[PDB]
């Protein structure tokens, strides 16, 4: 319910696994921010509500093992700088929307095992974490991501920028500029090639 | 590394590629007209003359490569409406690439042939020609494609009669005037299903194009044919808001086209 | 403390201000029957005549503001039919009282140039005022709002191929037939979408407002359009006993006037 | 999970009964071919993807008892010459 733990405004250990929540309303930790450990592991949530965790701000360690949820939006995780420690193992999630890690500062540890991750451009940002922040040897081995069309042999973290170069960046003022002359100038050029072509057989003719 | 992806939609670029060449020249022309030629303008017009031989053969070609156009259209309505593609791994669109540059010089010799420059350039075959030829440049550019306008050279069937008439396959009048009628009702059928089609796959912009129905082209066409025919099953429908605006934008400029040619019916039906 | 609710529906008290206006004078004017004025019936005669500049200008300004009304009324229908707020807080309501300050200026500058007193109470324009200026005053008195019947002044768009004859727009009778009919269509298409939509979102009253269905005002136009059609998909229907009554009697009165209005449309195909 | 027991190339036995699955997902044994006995049994499995035992090759003796089965495609058990018991 919102404000469940109404009273509690120093609290800084919260501990809910093996109870099988399915359901938390928006705004339900309301003066709860003060909180540095969340374990929400082991239940059955499928989808989180925009800023259910923006009241928080001196957590530090996130755990969200063993639940049910797909798709992760950044608008509810928002923006936690405090934020050391996050963990998504054992889900269901397939891709992260991009710039979400890139909300907050620190993001030391995380750990993604056992999730059906199907690599794609979307997996670029976190391939490109994963080299700015490299995983242990061990988990590295462990996570692994499914290849659509074919067997999933591919490991997380043997991508590199080669596959980032497939990607297409947001195009630039030149790439813009020639998409917006590509038409007149090729009618232009179809244009002075005929008249071209028709002055020379005149002037041949008229030889 | 091999991935495909839709990534961010460019939807927009491919259609800028094309407004910002019919509406720029159309100021150009209307700014030119504020402010060896007749030689050439002769051999233009009698290099595309019907009369001649020339003519007859190119006319022949462009509606053969409008044919293949709408095949390869047919066929790649089946994919992803936004795709990534290498242009020298595949040769469809190499063949894409050769029809439309046919096209383009095709339009730059009917626009030397002009006598009036501004009422040419607001034809319904320049109109197709700005709309089909950019995008491709675009997309073999941008290394990318998408499906776009491209069925619009469906309405080159028009002249499918015409086609006819200089091959000593058609004589009367009266079967002339069948064929025309029959060949503008599926032009038209056709392109009506193309942009319900577009419409409906693509989604709606406003709306992060959460709004997408898989429709099939066919699909499509059957439900064109189902509404206009006023009987309306409602097992496929249009549930996007720009597609139920087009759906009645359709439904009224048929009713209108039918009674229109409701005349045209009488006098085939004749006495 | 602010917050705001729908508490009871007060739908009848806007409606009975209409009723005791349009009945109870309809009574006193046919008891007076039962039981300087030419100088100031000429005088507004003439300030309301289409020859002169100041009527000419004033009707201009009656259907420009009926225009305006008519974009209000589209802007607020995305909103809770009955909802409270502060007449001194928002400013579009303030438009909305000149502009019907203005249209009841205007209707008792007409009740003076009537030489029927019962026969101009009749017309569609008088009603109209009837059912749209005493509402709004009864809004700002209670402090809340009723969307009601403010589609209405869309019946105004008849007048509009009138306000191009006298601006030199149209010369020719067929293009003023043209104009007229298309004027009264639409008119009447989207009055028809107006009442459909507040008997839908509205709900059953001796039901205590439990069968309202969030249909929006373009949907509910959508789906006139498509049963004047006679293509019926079903996808879109209206579900409350009034509203299908509403809409029994919108069939059969669309298939009379355009069974009346054939002749005049084969006038304009002509030969 | 895809590859779920991922890091035991070398496993021989698995065994997974009375815990309820009701899904599986396909080219979930990666690289678990080496195993000769599977116990899926006392299951609600419904559904099996093709080529779900397609790594598999050492495998023997297969379990399927007390599930939800309606239906077993071909694709899915594949061909498996070293099977001896189902
Ligand atoms: C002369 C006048 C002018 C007009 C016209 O005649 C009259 O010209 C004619 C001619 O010009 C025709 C075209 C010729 C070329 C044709 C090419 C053909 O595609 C080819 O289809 C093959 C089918 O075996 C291969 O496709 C691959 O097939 C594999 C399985 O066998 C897949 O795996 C793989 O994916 C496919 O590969 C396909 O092609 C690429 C190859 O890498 C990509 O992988 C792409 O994804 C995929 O789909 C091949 O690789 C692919 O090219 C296409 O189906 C129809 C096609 C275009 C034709 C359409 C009709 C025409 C226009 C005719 C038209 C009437
Ligand atoms: C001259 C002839 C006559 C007829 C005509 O031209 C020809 O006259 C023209 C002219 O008169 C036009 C009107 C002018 C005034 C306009 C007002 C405009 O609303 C304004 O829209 C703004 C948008 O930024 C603000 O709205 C707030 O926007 C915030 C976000 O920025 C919200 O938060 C808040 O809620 C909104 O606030 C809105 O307004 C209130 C402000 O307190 C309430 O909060 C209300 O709830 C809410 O919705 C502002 O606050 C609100 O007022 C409305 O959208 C259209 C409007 C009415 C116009 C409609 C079309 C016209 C009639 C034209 C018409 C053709
Ligand atoms: C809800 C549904 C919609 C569809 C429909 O049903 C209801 O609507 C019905 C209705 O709309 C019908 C039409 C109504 C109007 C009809 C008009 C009629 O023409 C009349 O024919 C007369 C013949 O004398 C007049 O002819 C004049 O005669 C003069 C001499 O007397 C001459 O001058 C000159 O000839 C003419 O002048 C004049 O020519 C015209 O008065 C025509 O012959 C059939 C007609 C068009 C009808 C055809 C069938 C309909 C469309 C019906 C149709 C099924
Ligand atoms: C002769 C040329 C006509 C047709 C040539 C063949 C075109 C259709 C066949 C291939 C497409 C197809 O069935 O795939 C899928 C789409 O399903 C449909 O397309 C079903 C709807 C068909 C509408 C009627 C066809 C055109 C009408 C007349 C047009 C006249 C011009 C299968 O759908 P699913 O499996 O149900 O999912
Ligand atoms: C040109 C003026 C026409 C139109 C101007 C724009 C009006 C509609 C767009 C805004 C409303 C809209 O889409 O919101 C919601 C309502 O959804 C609809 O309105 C869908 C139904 C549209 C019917 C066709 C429009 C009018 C037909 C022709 C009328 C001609 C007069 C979105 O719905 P959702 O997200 O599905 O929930
Ligand atoms: C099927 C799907 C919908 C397709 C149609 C949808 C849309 C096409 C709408 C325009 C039709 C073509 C106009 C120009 C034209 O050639 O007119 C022709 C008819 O046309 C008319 O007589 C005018 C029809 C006006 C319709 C206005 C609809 C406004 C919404 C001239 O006819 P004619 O024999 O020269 O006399
Ligand atoms: C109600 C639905 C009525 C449907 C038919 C309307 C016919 C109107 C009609 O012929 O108008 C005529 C008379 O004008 C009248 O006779 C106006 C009748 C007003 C009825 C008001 C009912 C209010 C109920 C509570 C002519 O109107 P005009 O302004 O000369 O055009
Ligand atoms: C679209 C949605 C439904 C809208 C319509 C629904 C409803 C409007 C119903 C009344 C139509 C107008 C009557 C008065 C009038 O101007 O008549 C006109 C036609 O009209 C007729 O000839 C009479 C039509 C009678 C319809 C009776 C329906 C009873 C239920 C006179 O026509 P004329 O050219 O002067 O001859
Ligand atoms: C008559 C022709 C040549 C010009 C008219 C312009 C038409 C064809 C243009 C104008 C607005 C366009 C739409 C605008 C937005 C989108 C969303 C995106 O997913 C691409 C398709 C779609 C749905 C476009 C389809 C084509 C469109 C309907
Ligand atoms: C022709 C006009 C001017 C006069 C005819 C009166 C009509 C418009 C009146 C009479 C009865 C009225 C309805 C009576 C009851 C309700 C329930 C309430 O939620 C308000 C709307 C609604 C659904 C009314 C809509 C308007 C209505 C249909
Ligand atoms: C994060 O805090 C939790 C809570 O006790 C702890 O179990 C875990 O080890 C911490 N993570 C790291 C990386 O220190
Ligand atoms: C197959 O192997 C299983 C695994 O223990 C065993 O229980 C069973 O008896 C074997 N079947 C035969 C026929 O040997
Ligand atoms: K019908
Ligand atoms: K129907
Ligand atoms: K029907």
């Amino acid at each position: 319910p919102p404000g469940a733990f109404a009273g509690a405004g120093a609290l800084q250990r919260l501990d809910l696994r093996e109870n099988g929540l399915h359901s938390v309303h928006v705004r339900a930790f309301w003066g709860l921010g003060a909180l540095q450990l969340l374990d929400l592991s082991a239940n059955q949530l499928e989808a989180l509500a925009p800023g259910t965790f923006a009241p928080l701000r001196a957590l530090r360690n996130l755990s969200l093992a063993g639940n049910r949820l797909a798709r992760l939006e950044p608008a509810a995780l928002g923006a936690l700088p405090l934020l050391r420690s996050l963990s998504l193992q054992d889900n269901e999630l397939a891709a992260l929307a991009p710039g979400l890690l890139g909300r907050l500062p620190a993001l030391d540890a995380l750990h993604l095992r056992g999730n059906p991750w199907g690599c794609g451009c979307a997996l670029r940002p976190l391939c490109a974490w994963l080299r700015r922040h490299p995983l242990p040897a061990s988990e590295a081995e462990t996570v692994l991501c499914v290849w659509p069309g074919r067997l999933t042999l591919s490991p997380l973290t043997a991508f590199s920028d080669a596959a980032f170069s497939h990607c297409a960046q947001p195009l630039a003022l030149r790439d813009l500029a020639v998409v917006y002359t590509l038409g007149p100038a090729s009618f232009l050029v179809s244009l002075a090639s005929c008249l071209a072509l028709g002055s020379g057989l005149t002037a041949c003719r008229a030889r | 590394v091999p991935c495909d992806s839709r990534g961010q939609r460019m939807w927009w670029a491919f259609l800028a590629s094309s407004m910002v060449t019919f509406f720029g020249g159309l100021f150009i022309i209307l700014l030119w007209r504020t402010l060896w030629m007749t030689s050439v303008k002769d051999w233009a017009g009698v290099m595309i003359s019907a009369q001649t031989l020339t003519g007859r053969v190119l006319v022949v070609l462009v509606f053969a490569l409008s044919i293949g156009a709408l095949v390869i259209y047919f066929i790649d309505s089946s994919n992803p409406i936004e795709s990534c593609q290498n242009f020298y791994k595949d040769f469809t669109l190499q063949i894409d690439m050769a029809f439309n540059v046919f096209f383009l010089l095709y339009f730059g010799l009917r626009f030397i042939a002009a006598n009036d420059k501004l009422w040419f350039w607001l034809e319904v075959n320049s109109v197709v020609d700005f709309f089909t030829v950019p995008p491709v440049f675009v997309s073999v550019y941008l290394n990318r494609s998408w499906l776009g306008l491209r069925f619009l050279r469906a309405l080159r069937l028009i002249q499918f009669s015409e086609i006819l008439q200089f091959l000593n396959i058609l004589k009367t009048s009266n079967s002339i005037k069948l064929v025309n009628l029959l060949s503008i009702f599926i032009s038209t059928w056709l392109t009506a299903a193309g942009f319900i089609h577009l419409v409906e796959n693509s989604g709606d912009p406003w709306e992060n194009f959460q709004n997408n129905q898989a429709l099939t082209y066919w699909e499509c066409v059957y439900l064109l044919m189902v509404t206009m025919s006023t009987v309306g099953y409602g097992d496929v429908y249009a549930k996007t808001t720009l597609g139920r605006l087009f759906m009645v934008f359709f439904i009224l400029g048929g009713l209108a086209m039918f009674a229109s040619y409701v005349p045209e019916i009488i006098e085939l039906i004749g006495n």
